[PDB]
């Protein structure tokens, strides 16, 4: 399966 | 200034880049809240933008699933934010140690995300960044309620009117809309919810590839999957709710009115 990660923000 | 005259400072809670977030207490008032201390010095352009956007959105909004920011105070070298104390945590740090929700529990976190999501979209704001970070407990209690937090890329909007407010976000919970580079709204933030809903249930997420560009094709193209065994005794009002959020087409997508009245949560 997917694994869930901790995922860093787009601000651009 | 009046940081100093009016709150006294207690325990570091968390740190950042370049803030720390320490409990404190308006002192005539004796109410504890969450201090977060930016040294506005090491900021950026951007970075100060966003702070005094963060600053005016949060203190529109006032709901209880919503992280309120009671006061704002600068002093030369530092912005303080007060906001509500929160001690249970990120809702993400909860999945992980839980691993996934009941139906029920996730049925009751979603509501609530829900609710404070039609505040925000009542009040003119689409907050853009949704994810499990950025959705806190109250406290370490077995029902304690969970508040919206971080609107540093929350937007105000003129009703339903769509238009191009930049690519931002997390790469997990973006839009399609975002993606194609469409004028958005509202919407995205529903789109965000049903990633959430999805990663409650099963205790992983609909949408991901170690290939960021595959990734964004995924979520563009609806490609997300009900993998047997463990979806198969998943209820398919559940999945039905699911499908109403991750709907590509924003102008399709199941609004947070709509949603709170779905059967899965109203029952």
């Amino acid at each position: 399966r997917n694994k869930l990660r901790r995922q860093h923000d787009y601000d651009t | 200034t009046r940081f100093t005259e009016e709150y006294q400072l207690f325990e570091e809670l968390g740190k950042g880049a370049f803030s720390v977030v320490r409990r404190c207490v308006k002192v005539l008032a004796g109410q504890e809240y969450a201090a977060k201390i930016i040294n506005t010095k090491k900021l950026s352009a951007r970075d100060h933008q966003k702070l005094e956007r963060e600053a005016r959105i949060c203190r529109l909004l006032k709901h209880p699933n919503i992280v309120r920011l009671h006061d704002s105070i600068s002093e030369e070298g530092h912005h303080y934010l007060i906001f509500d104390l929160v001690t249970g945590g990120e809702l993400f740090e909860d999945i992980v140690a839980r691993e996934y929700y009941s139906e029920a529990d996730a049925s009751h976190c979603i509501q609530q995300i829900l609710e404070a999501v039609l505040h925000c979209h009542q009040m003119g704001v689409v907050h853009r960044n949704l994810k499990p970070e950025n959705l806190l407990l109250a406290s370490k209690l077995k029902g304690a309620a969970v508040k919206l937090a971080d609107f540093g890329l929350a937007i105000e909007v003129e009703g339903e009117q769509q238009a191009w407010f930049g690519f931002a976000g997390t790469p997990g919970y973006l839009s399609p809309e975002v993606l194609r580079k469409d004028p958005y709204g509202k919407p995205v933030d529903l789109w965000a919810c049903g990633v959430i809903l999805y990663i409650l249930l099963v205790g992983y997420p609909p949408f991901w590839d170690e290939d960021q560009h595959r990734l964004y094709k995924q979520i563009k193209a609806g490609a997300y999957d009900f993998p047997s065994p463990e979806w198969d005794t998943v209820t398919p009002e559940a999945k039905d709710l699911i499908n109403k959020m991750l709907t590509i087409n924003p102008s399709k997508r199941i609004t947070a009115a709509e949603a709170l009245k779905h059967p899965w949560i109203s029952h």
